[PDB]
């Protein structure tokens, strides 16, 4: 009838533990093979009381183990289209870290857009068209404009063209930018 | 056959189809310890060496395994160490029939007292399956055939 | 449902691991491994506790994915659908009185295995012959989508009550969604603030026109429906309604209506009835002998129509032979050695980005070991159109 | 009182078990059998080998006596396999 | 143990079939094949039935 | 679905089971089933460790589902705050030194049930006299939250500190969270969503402005606002403040700073100015003696205020004179016989789709059914 | 929905039991159908073009006593990204 503490933590024996002692000599602690018989259901016991433990650390995306990103992708928002076992795990984490706060959220912003972008390890720039670029455009002569409901997403030359970078940005385009927006993948002409 | 729609502002066809997310407490694991027992009907023990919740149980309730109520009126992880002299809050046993609250509920058969209370009491209360009446065994067990399938 | 498993759970598992750890602590003093020997009482009293407790054990995250899905975003649990038609009566002659007849009257097919009840009381006028009403299934499942005039069998009799039959194919019998059709529900629930990138997509077709619909959100997308002229600011919608039709204009003004409060400002919102492309079958298989020709015959048909759900295709994408193989082979007890879709063998693609497919006829051609050839032919649309 | 009871008598082998099957013992019960028949299927009868081979065919074990039955895709009683009691599959 | 009743439903609790015996077979119907026929030879020849 | 329950109904059942168990292996043999057999002690010393093991996985997957809401949704679950308060120390003389305050620097109040300390160190700079440190209740609870001043009492004097005082109540203090609340903060946290249509800026604009202003969204409205010429992608902001006038650029800056993180891709978000059209009347009315003069202008006067509300207007919408004469007939004890509008009788609309109106004059001349003539004349006006 | 590797073994354990001489009765032709098919019942691909002793047909059994046998398997499996996963397993000994 002893606590739960010293039986789980400290003998780590919760059966056998258990078992009474205090008549010496006749006794079942004074047989080994009640101390036998029950190490393996106090070892069983003590695993699955260690992963209870481990539990509730199994449900952060950033700290959880593989086998739990596809377990809690329901729970964050992603399946469909939205959601593939190709994916890197540390994009998945990523992703997974922040759905309720800025993903899902603010759908269809700049930032999330760009945020989905680098989880998946692609080097991006998002561009508005406009008749005034500050790189070249001349302030005695150019004029002012912008695109409207237009923009690009301009990749680095280290990717190949309608390569995988190319085809998963425009996967990601497709699912978070707005659909009435003209969007098109390209070449950085920087 | 297009319908050329612009924006609008408030509608009543999308307050039909409007509201999703619904915050209501159903029977699930995170609301088993709703109800909580009065302070007035608890005992306020110290802890001291050689104690487990076993003891107190078995002191107070009766029964050994009627330890999860206590821990469930105390909030502790019983695995987790008491500190000596710390505070600890024991069930009567008379006194925790009057945690179990009545209340009528309203079915298109008739009208129906159900009885409400924390888990672990209301396992407490109907161990042996005393309280339940014997149509209601029989009726779970109706379905003894039970399909499976095969790969 | 796919959760990692904490802990090894199975009685007979249990039993050899506990005897075989039982003889690792002791230095091979224990020798009785036998998982059946006289150890077995022990092993076996110790190890049915062990799996009733492992077993609860094992399911605390799922319980607690559940109490999440359940609690803070109550989610009906689903249990299936009704099939629903239109059944027109007929009285044997003009009266002088208004003919009623009453809730819940009983309809059937030929078979009597079907059975479709009133949804309320029809008041056919005085005068007039024939009068319409909304019937339901009696229970839930696919099996009550029957086609037109098929429900004509009564049995309690109504003066002067010729005929009664269904002027519509009954849709929409559903026996439940499986897991993943609850967690997509579920997910959608948590991902369709502000409809954006095709949110449009799931917010019509089984939310404010019915379950048994479709959408198909395009952007960019004018007037007149041309691809190579992108228009900004334009959202097109192509909608097929609850009955597997284009959708009727009231539907396009119920979903614009309940749309127009969602959509950005400044944007424009079009809606159009979608397109449907009929798909004919002709299948020549060798049969196993495992099922009889018939049963053959309904299994095919039975699996092609799952297959055909508009709910489980995606409008403007091609139909690929090798799926409709899979989904044929899936039935069991055959082999495919031929199959034709649309008078080749190839993958049909959809003309365009709003076309639906919708599979209308089938020829079975089964050969079994002993060299019968079973010729059937099966048309499951009411005409070309619908 | 009944549970020492029903031990002191003999079961009956042909009806209902002292033991009602629980949950996880029902799926402890279809693991064993589904081994069973996976391992024997060649020496099963044409019969049974022909309801197994279909993908809507169903394993039904009654919860109070343990007997496993196969149902054909129509839902119709086929055949009889044997008997699963607490701990160990008895084919017939 | 001898006086308590419990009601199940016939489809929500149980399956249908749950309650009905195969021994009272349903009535079916199928198409007629006696339909008089007209042997004058001016128009269709099925006279009778539907 | 519905969560399984993780803990075992009735453990004595399932000691009870296993010995049956026992005897079904047996197959008929093992009939012993009191304490005193060789197998009960094994079987229930297994089905109390393995109650154990159940109520921690019980433990377990709440906890998990209460770290789920606080590592993914954001909210975590409170178990009791303590409170916290601004202390402000005093000093007796003007050092040429910093005065340093430890950490943990024990306050109280009078009675000393309540006590607080501070959470970081103090550094008094050489040259001042006061300084503020944020300290926290000793307990979580409700008790903790007391008023300004109540938290003065300390028992370490220090050398130069002349007082120790809270300016702020102590606030936060919080004993625990019932599920229900965490559930709907939960719930509260999935419904939030970015603005999207004309009516949600306004409310949004409205919100951070404040109760009593005013905003009008407009789409495809470009920088000039030529209607005309539409610009693909624009929403313009008309706003008018919260005391009635035409927002300045100080609130256009708070505003936009509050919905740029909020609007979406392709979209450019102008905030301008509301336009304001000043009304002028002049009424003449019939008055039935059921009331006096005075208190028929005064209940004018207020119905007239009501109903140019900048809440009761929509911003580009024409001033109705029958609207205008049912509000001033409303109060009851009267009879419109001519009302005019900025020396008209007829409707008046607006130069454009961002002016609201505001009524600035009022001229009333009132008659009784004994010919006395009432004249006045009410500038509302600022 | 899978990895490239977890497909590509799925594929090859599915074979290997399609393959497995229990399941095979000797003499009777290897239908590409059905071995479209066991790959198919992974899952997670759908198959476009499969041959079988370069060549496309069934492959009828040269006497009533020959039983197949597996013995090398080629992967080039695609992902709509257009990532190509290529391999060439010998299943022999």
């Amino acid at each position: 009838s002893k606590d739960a503490f010293t039986a789980w933590n400290v003998d780590r024996r919760p059966i056998y533990s258990r078992m009474p002692k205090e008549q010496v000599g006749t006794s079942y602690h004074d047989y080994i093979a009640t101390d036998w018989l029950t190490a393996y259901w106090d070892k069983i016991f003590i695993e699955c009381y260690d992963k209870l433990e481990d539990l509730p650390r199994q449900f952060d995306p950033l700290q959880c183990d593989e086998e739990y990103l596809d377990f809690l992708a329901p729970l964050c928002g992603w399946t469909a289209p939205y959601w593939s076992g190709d994916y890197p795990p540390e994009s998945k984490r990523v992703l997974l870290a922040n759905s309720y706060s800025l993903i899902w959220r603010d759908k269809g912003s700049l930032t999330v857009l760009s945020f989905v972008l680098n989880a998946l390890f692609i080097n991006h720039r998002i561009f508005v068209p406009g008749s005034f670029i500050l790189g070249q455009s001349q302030v005695s002569e150019d004029t002012l404009g912008a695109a409207g409901w237009e923009f690009e997403i301009l990749l680095p030359r280290d990717y190949a063209e309608n390569g995988y970078e190319f085809r998963l940005t425009l996967k990601i385009a497709s699912l978070f930018s707005p659909l009435w927006c003209k969007y098109r993948v390209r070449y950085d002409n920087l | 056959t297009t319908q050329e729609f612009l924006s609008k502002n408030k509608t009543i066809e999308s307050e039909l189809l409007d509201l999703l997310i619904k915050p209501n407490t159903d029977d699930s694991i995170l609301t088993r310890n709703k109800q909580a027992i009065a302070d007035r009907d608890l005992f306020d023990i110290e802890w001291e060496p050689g104690q487990s919740l076993n003891k107190l149980a078995t002191e107070y309730l009766g029964d050994s395994f009627a330890w999860q109520i206590i821990a469930d009126a105390n909030g502790i992880d019983p695995t987790k160490e008491i500190d000596i002299g710390a505070g600890l809050k024991v069930p009567d046993q008379k006194a925790l029939e009057n945690s179990i609250k009545k209340f009528i509920v309203n079915s298109p058969t008739g009208k129906q007292l159900i009885s409400d209370a924390k888990q672990s009491i209301l396992n407490l209360i109907g161990v042996g399956d005393s309280n339940t009446e014997f149509s209601k065994t029989l009726k779970d067990c109706i379905g003894k055939v039970v399909n499976f399938s095969f790969d | 449902l796919n959760a990692p498993q904490l802990v090894v759970d199975d009685y007979e598992q249990l039993i050899i691991d506990s005897l075989v750890h039982t003889n690792v602590v002791s230095n091979g003093e224990f020798t009785d491994l036998d998982a059946s020997g006289f150890m077995r009482p022990f092993a076996g009293t110790m190890a049915y506790a062990g799996s009733e407790l492992l077993y609860k054990a094992n399911l605390a995250s799922i319980a607690a994915a559940k109490s999440f899905f359940k609690n803070v975003l109550g989610v009906p649990e689903d249990t299936g659908t009704k099939a629903t038609t239109t059944l027109q009566f007929g009285l044997s002659a003009s009266l002088s009185t208004d003919f009623i007849v009453p809730i819940n009257f009983q309809v059937s097919d030929l078979s009597g295995t079907l059975r479709f009840y009133t949804i309320g009381n029809l008041v056919i006028p005085a005068g007039a012959t024939f009068g319409t009403i909304e019937a339901i299934a009696e229970d839930i499942g696919e099996k009550y989508n029957v086609s037109a005039n098929f429900i004509d069998q009564y049995s309690t009799p109504l003066t002067y009550l010729q005929y009664v039959t269904n002027i519509r194919p009954a849709t929409n019998g559903r026996s439940g969604e499986t897991i993943d059709n609850l967690i997509e529900r579920c997910a959608q629930i948590i991902r369709i603030r502000n409809p954006v990138s095709a949110l449009d997509f799931e917010q019509l077709a089984e939310l404010t026109m019915g379950e048994g619909s479709r959408c198909k959100a395009i952007g960019l997308l004018g007037i007149n429906k041309i691809v190579t002229d992108p228009q900004p600011g334009v959202v097109h919608l192509f909608l097929l309604d609850v009955n597997g039709n284009p959708a009727d204009p009231v539907t396009i003004s119920t979903v614009g209506a309940t749309l127009q409060p969602r959509i950005m400002l400044g944007t424009r919102l079009l809606i159009s009835p979608m397109e449907v492309l009929n798909i004919e079958l002709e299948l020549i298989a060798l049969s196993d002998s495992s099922k009889t020709f018939q049963q053959l015959a309904d299994d095919i048909l039975e699996a092609l129509k799952v297959f055909f759900n508009p709910a489980n295709l995606t409008p403007g994408e091609p139909v690929l032979i090798e799926e409709v193989k899979f989904a044929i082979r899936s039935v069991g007890g055959l082999s495919i050695s031929y199959l034709q879709m649309n008078d080749n063998a190839i993958n049909i693609p959809m003309p365009n980005q709003w076309t639906i497919p919708r599979f209308s006829y089938i020829g079975f051609e089964l050969t079994d070991s002993e060299g019968t050839v079973y010729r059937d032919n099966v048309v499951t649309v009411t005409n070309p159109e619908e | 009182e009944e549970a020492k009871k029903k031990v002191k008598v003999e079961t009956v082998q042909n009806g209902n078990l002292k033991k009602t099957l629980s949950e996880k013992q029902l799926i402890d019960g279809v693991k064993r059998v589904t081994e069973y028949l996976k391992k024997n299927i060649s020496f099963q009868p044409r019969t049974i080998q022909n309801i197994l081979s279909d993908p809507k065919s169903v394993i039904k074990i009654d919860k109070d006596t343990g007997q496993v039955s196969l149902f054909n895709g129509n839902g119709e009683f086929a055949a009889l396999v044997g008997t699963y009691n607490g701990d160990i599959f008895s084919p017939s | 143990k001898y006086i308590s009743t419990s009601y199940a439903q016939g489809g929500i609790d149980l399956p249908i079939d749950f309650l009905e015996n195969p021994d009272d077979a349903k009535d079916t119907n199928s198409a007629s094949t006696a339909t008089e026929v007209d042997s004058v030879g001016n128009g269709t020849v099925s006279r009778s039935g539907v």
